[PDB]
């Protein structure tokens, strides 16, 4: 009964309670549980629901309330393959066009987001007031190669990110005129070109397009991400080595 | 069981070896041939582990502990119960490593996302085989590897670490130690930050990035940036780890003697040897 | 060579970037430094600007008046000679007074009167420091997370060189200034209380550091290979979350049965790292004021 078999004791009971803390704080997303079918799976763990609490997003975008009522906001393209829970869901369609697994887009905000004064955090450089390439290969003007060692289109600006400075999107231009973005984390700069495995060069259309042509909203880089994602998939039969 | 979001990315592929057999999950986890490989390898491990305890007659975790075979048997094989009980446990865990690193691989490719976890993953499990099969096969004997027990494998290292002196004076030692106390004050701070910047002051609305880049600005003159921290933590954990399995692979090999000694090296130069005053002559 | 997001390809640089407002005297935040294109590739290129209030500028000052009453005595070891200094510099020391001086400041400066100086003038800095961390989140009015966790690091310390001296009734009991002699006494330490393996608090410390360095590697890779849809993101992934966040989570419910949220895994962060520090300071707390053995009490109180 001295004083350090106590404060074990003692610490052996508040981690238990930390880490109850920690799980329920991490059940304010995706939960309560779901059968296949969207309905409340009968089984929801050891862990109940944390009380909500609630986010004032800034620049009056409103709040954010977690746990609250939670749907995916989308058609879901798949259909089952097997009798019982827990196979593969095939895709009903073409995966990339619907937006399914690696290819799997979310229902954000349809704006885009703000820097910390309101300001658009992500914008083409060419209106971005004195941002410019500050060291390695400026990809601008590169030709750029699918997969398929075909050739899809041409740099025709970065977009940066402002209050970080950093480049997150190639804007392309394809044969027809028009461009869209890819993600700077799925490219390859090289000397010469710039080399996306992604995707081969035919489906570089198939890229979901941005509605105003200097800025970019949440929801369209979740389908621009997710579309160029899922090609690692989905355009394997393309691919060389 | 389902996360709400989760039905979506339940597509078929991504799977390395086995075409599609063992392409399903079982409640939350993921199979793979890797998630069977593993189970079968992880089984085998504990039932051997169970056995060796009865062979060793104790049924308390506190106790429980498989030694490697002596010095004596050399890089061969041993009759199980005094060695070769480890020996194929050594192999069992190894398996089971390996199989979970292939089975995240397998993971990635159906999400559509990088390979950086099982390649973090690939450092740790390269620590482990540097004391238990790298180490050893450079020295001689499966029996200077650590041996599988709660208690009794914190002795392995006291026994290892004074074999050498102070163990402190391993300069690789050093090294990797300093990237385990950085790692966790960048862990500490990157932590603080986020949740500082997500849960403001009462009433407030959530502040941003720029917020996050100013308090430290603010604070110490610098910030490293959300992408940076995100590849800090990463290079200080493996890094820490990596010079972890350095300071050990050149214990009982390149160098043998007091560690202490080892920095003589640098007192005895030409330059400064002899002369007089100081702490060393 | 598919791109992995370690390196940058392409630095990017515009106007330097003067920060946030909010509630901050910007009279004392300085001018932007230079710009580092080599720090670039990893992080941030922009040094500076740096706030520097009262607070801030006594606790650099006494930081620097810690540092130098170090380096003093280092060099009166040497016999004020350069390449006696450079030779013999990690085995160089500034010792606390003998156990006979106890708890008093009389003992004479050339043995621990002058410790007992730098040590003051790094209590200075260090609590000075601490406020400074907790102000510089109430004028951007953030949390004051940093602060706390911050707090779990000064445990330790103050237990170490303050709170354990003042307990065991002397100033010998605390850390030396010196390299390679600060790693002596720890060694020390250990052999004195009968072996720390044995102190469970610092089997927990242990826990948490190599726990600490589980996590940040596995977050750390998680948001890099997630970084493909934004992830680094994370303020705005918890606001509104997407596709990078759900499968950040549904790599690890798919691996290992459970997962976290964008928010809840910087929660996971915290407590990991400061448990460390927190575990640590009690187990070196302990340790001679009411255990004088570890492997003893190991084998009474289990
Ligand atoms: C945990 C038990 C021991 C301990 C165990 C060890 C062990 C074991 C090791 C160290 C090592 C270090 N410890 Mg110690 N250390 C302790 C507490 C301290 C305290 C303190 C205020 O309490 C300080 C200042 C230091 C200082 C140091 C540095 C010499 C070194 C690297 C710091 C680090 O990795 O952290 C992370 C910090 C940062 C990333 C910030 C940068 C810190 C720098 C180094 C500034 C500190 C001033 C420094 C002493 C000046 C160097 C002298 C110059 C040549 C002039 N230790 C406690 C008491 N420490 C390592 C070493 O290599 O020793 C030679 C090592 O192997
Ligand atoms: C008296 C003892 C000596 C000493 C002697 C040694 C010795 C001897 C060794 C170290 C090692 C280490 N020492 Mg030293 N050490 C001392 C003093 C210190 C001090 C200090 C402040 O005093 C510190 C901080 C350290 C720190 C360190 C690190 C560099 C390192 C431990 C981390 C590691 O290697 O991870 C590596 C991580 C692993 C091996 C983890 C493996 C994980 C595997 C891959 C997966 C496990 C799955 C498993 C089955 C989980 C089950 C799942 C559940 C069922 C769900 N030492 C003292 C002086 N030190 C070790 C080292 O460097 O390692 C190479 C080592 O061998
Ligand atoms: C790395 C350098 C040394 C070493 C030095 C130390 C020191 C020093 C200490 C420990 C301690 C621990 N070490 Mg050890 N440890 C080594 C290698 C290992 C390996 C391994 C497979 O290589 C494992 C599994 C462990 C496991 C353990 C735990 C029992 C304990 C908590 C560590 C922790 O939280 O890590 C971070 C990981 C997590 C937070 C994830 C959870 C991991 C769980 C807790 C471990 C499962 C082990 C389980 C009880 C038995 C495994 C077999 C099962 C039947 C399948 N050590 C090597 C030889 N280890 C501490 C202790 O208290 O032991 C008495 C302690 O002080
Ligand atoms: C052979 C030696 C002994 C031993 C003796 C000790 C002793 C003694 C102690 C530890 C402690 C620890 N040991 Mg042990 N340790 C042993 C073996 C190990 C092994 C191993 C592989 O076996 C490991 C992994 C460890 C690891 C650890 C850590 C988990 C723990 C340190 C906590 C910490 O993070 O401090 C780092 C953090 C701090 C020191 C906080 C200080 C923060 C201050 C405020 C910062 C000041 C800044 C200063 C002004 C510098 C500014 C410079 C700037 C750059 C400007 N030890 C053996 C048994 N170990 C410590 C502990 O807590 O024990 C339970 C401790 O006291
Ligand atoms: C518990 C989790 C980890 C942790 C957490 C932690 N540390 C922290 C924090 C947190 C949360 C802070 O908020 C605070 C901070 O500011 O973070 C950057 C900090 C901090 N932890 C620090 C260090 C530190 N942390 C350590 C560890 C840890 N802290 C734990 C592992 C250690 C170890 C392992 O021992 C150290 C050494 C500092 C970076 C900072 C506290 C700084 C402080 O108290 O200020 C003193 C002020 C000074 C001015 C002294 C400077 C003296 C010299 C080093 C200067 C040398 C310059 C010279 C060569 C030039 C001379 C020129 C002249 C002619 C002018
Ligand atoms: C690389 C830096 C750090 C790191 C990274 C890391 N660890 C990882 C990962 C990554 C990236 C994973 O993706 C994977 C994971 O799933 O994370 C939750 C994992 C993991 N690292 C783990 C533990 C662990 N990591 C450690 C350390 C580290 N891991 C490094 C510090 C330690 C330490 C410090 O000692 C431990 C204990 C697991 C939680 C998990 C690996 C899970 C796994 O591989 O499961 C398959 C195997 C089994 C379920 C059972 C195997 C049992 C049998 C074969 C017999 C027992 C083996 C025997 C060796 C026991 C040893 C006895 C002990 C008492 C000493
Ligand atoms: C977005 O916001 C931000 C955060 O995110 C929320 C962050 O937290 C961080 C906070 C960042 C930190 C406080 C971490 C700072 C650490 C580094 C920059 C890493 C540098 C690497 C070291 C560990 C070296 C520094 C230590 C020294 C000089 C002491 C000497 C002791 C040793 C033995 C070190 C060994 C060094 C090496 C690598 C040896 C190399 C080997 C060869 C010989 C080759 C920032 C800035 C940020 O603002
Ligand atoms: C932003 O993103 C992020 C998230 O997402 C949003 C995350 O969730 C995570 C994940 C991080 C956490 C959830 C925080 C907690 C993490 C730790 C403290 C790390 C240590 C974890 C453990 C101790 C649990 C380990 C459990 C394992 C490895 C498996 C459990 C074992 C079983 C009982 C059954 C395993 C089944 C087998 C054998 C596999 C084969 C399958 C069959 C059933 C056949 C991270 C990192 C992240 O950064
Ligand atoms: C080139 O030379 C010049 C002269 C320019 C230099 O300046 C070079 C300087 C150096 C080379 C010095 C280098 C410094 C070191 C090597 C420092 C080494 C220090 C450590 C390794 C720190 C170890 C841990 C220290 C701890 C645990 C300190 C605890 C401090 C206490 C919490 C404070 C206690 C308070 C006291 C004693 C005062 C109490 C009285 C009151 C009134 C409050
Ligand atoms: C069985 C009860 C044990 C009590 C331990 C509870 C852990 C405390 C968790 C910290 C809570 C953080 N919070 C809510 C103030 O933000
Ligand atoms: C140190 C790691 C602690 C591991 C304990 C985590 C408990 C897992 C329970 C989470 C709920 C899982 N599930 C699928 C039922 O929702
Ligand atoms: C003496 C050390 C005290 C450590 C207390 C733990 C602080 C960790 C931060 C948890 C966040 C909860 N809080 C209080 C900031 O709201
Ligand atoms: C916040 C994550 C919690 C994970 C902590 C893992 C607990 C490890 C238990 C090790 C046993 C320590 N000891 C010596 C007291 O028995
Ligand atoms: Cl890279
Ligand atoms: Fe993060
Ligand atoms: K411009």
């Amino acid at each position: 009964f001295d004083l350090a078999s106590l404060a074990i004791y003692s610490f052996w009971i508040f981690l238990a309670g930390l880490i109850y803390y920690l799980q329920t704080e991490n059940m304010r997303e995706g939960y309560p549980l779901e059968n296949e079918d969207g309905t409340p799976a009968a089984n929801q763990g050891p862990f109940p629901l944390p009380k909500p609490k609630t986010f004032i997003l800034p620049h009056g975008r409103g709040t954010l309330t977690v746990p609250g009522p939670e749907s995916e906001d989308r058609p879901i393209a798949l259909a089952r393959t097997a009798v019982s829970e827990g196979f593969p869901h095939a895709p009903t369609g073409d995966p990339m066009k619907d937006g399914v697994g690696p290819a799997s887009w979310v229902a954000r905000r349809d704006l885009p987001e703000l820097d910390g004064h309101g300001h658009n955090k992500i914008k083409p450089m060419k209106a971005a007031a004195g941002f410019h390439v500050s060291a390695g290969k400026n990809p601008i003007g590169l030709p750029v190669r699918g997969c398929d060692l075909e050739i899809a289109g041409k740099v025709v600006d970065i977009w940066v990110d402002i209050p970080e400075q950093m480049a997150r999107f190639l804007e392309v231009e394809l044969k027809d005129g028009s461009t869209r973005l890819l993600p700077m984390q799925m490219v390859k700069v090289q000397s010469n070109r710039v080399h996306v495995n992604a995707l081969s060069s035919d489906l570089f259309a198939g890229i979901p397009t941005i509605k105003s042509p200097t800025e970019v909203t949440l929801l369209e880089e979740d389908k621009i991400c997710g579309y160029v994602a899922g090609g690692l998939m989905y355009a394997a039969p393309k691919r060389k080595s | 069981a389902l996360l709400s979001f989760e039905r979506k990315y339940r597509v078929p592929g991504g799977t390395l070896v086995g075409g599609n057999l063992f392409d399903f999950w079982v409640g939350p986890f993921y199979v793979g041939f890797f998630g069977v490989a593993t189970f079968f390898f992880a089984a085998l491990g504990i039932i051997l582990i169970a056995w060796s305890a009865v062979l060793q007659g104790t049924w308390n975790p506190q106790l429980i502990s498989v030694y490697p075979p002596a010095l004596e048997y050399g890089l061969g094989g041993a009759p199980l119960a005094k060695g070769g009980l480890w020996q194929i446990i050594t192999i069992c865990a190894t398996g089971a490593f390996v199989s979970w690193a292939l089975r995240e691989v397998e993971i990635c490719r159906k999400l559509g996302i990088g390979y950086h976890i099982p390649f973090a993953f690939a450092f740790a499990i390269l620590a482990y085989l540097t004391l238990v099969l790298f180490r050893p096969v450079m020295m001689g004997a499966w029996g200077y590897a650590f041996p599988y027990g709660i208690w009794t494998h914190l002795d392995w290292v006291s026994n290892t670490g004074y074999t050498y002196g102070n163990f402190h004076y391993n300069p690789a030692h050093m090294i990797a130690h300093t990237f385990f106390f950085t790692n966790a004050l960048a862990l500490a701070l990157h932590g603080a930050l986020v949740l500082s910047a997500a849960n403001p002051e009462k009433g407030k609305e959530m502040r941003t990035p720029d917020h996050e880049d100013t308090f430290f600005r603010d604070l110490v003159g610098y910030s490293i940036g959300t992408l940076g921290i995100h590849r800090l933590g990463l290079l200080l954990s493996l890094s820490a780890v990596f010079f972890s399995a350095l300071c050990m692979i050149i214990t009982g090999t390149i160098w043998f003697d007091q560690w202490v000694d080892w920095w003589q090296w640098w007192v005895k130069l030409p330059w400064w040897a002899n002369i007089p005053g100081g702490i060393n002559g | 060579a598919e791109y992995q997001n370690i390196f940058t390809q392409v630095q990017v640089r515009g106007p330097a970037d003067l920060g946030m407002t909010e509630d901050v005297n910007l009279a004392n935040r300085s001018g932007v430094g230079p710009f580092s294109t080599l720090l670039g590739w990893f992080g941030n290129a922009q040094l500076g600007p740096i706030y520097l209030g009262s607070l801030g500028v006594l606790s650099l000052f006494s930081g620097l008046m810690w540092f130098f009453t170090i380096g003093i005595w280092f060099w009166y070891q040497a016999g004020w000679n350069p390449a006696v200094f450079l030779r013999d510099l990690f085995f160089f020391s500034l010792e606390p007074p003998a156990p006979e001086y106890g708890l008093s400041f009389a003992a004479p400066l050339k043995e621990g009167g002058l410790w007992l100086i730098a040590s003051f003038f790094m209590f200075v800095a260090v609590w000075s420091w601490w406020g400074r961390t907790y102000l510089r989140a109430q004028a951007l009015g953030m949390g004051k997370h940093t602060a706390w966790a911050f707090l779990s690091a000064i445990w330790l310390w103050m237990v170490l060189g303050f709170i354990r001296p003042i307990l065991m009734g002397s100033w010998s009991e605390a850390v030396p200034y010196g390299i390679f002699s600060h790693l002596d006494w720890t060694n020390n330490f250990s052999l004195v209380h009968g072996n720390l393996f044995y102190n469970p608090f610092h089997g927990l410390s242990i826990a948490f550091l190599y726990g600490s360095a589980l996590l940040f590697a596995m977050h750390g890779a998680t948001i890099l290979a997630v970084s493909r849809f934004g992830g680094e993101r994370e303020l705005e992934q918890i606001a509104d979350r997407g596709t990078a966040a759900e499968r950040a989570a549904l790599f690890w419910r798919w691996t290992m049965g459970f997962n976290a949220t964008m928010e809840g895994i910087h929660r996971w962060a915290i407590w990991m790292a400061v448990l460390v520090t927190l575990t640590g300071g009690i187990g070196i707390l302990l340790s001679g004021t009411v255990v004088d053995n570890w492997y003893v009490w190991g084998q009474n109180h289990g």
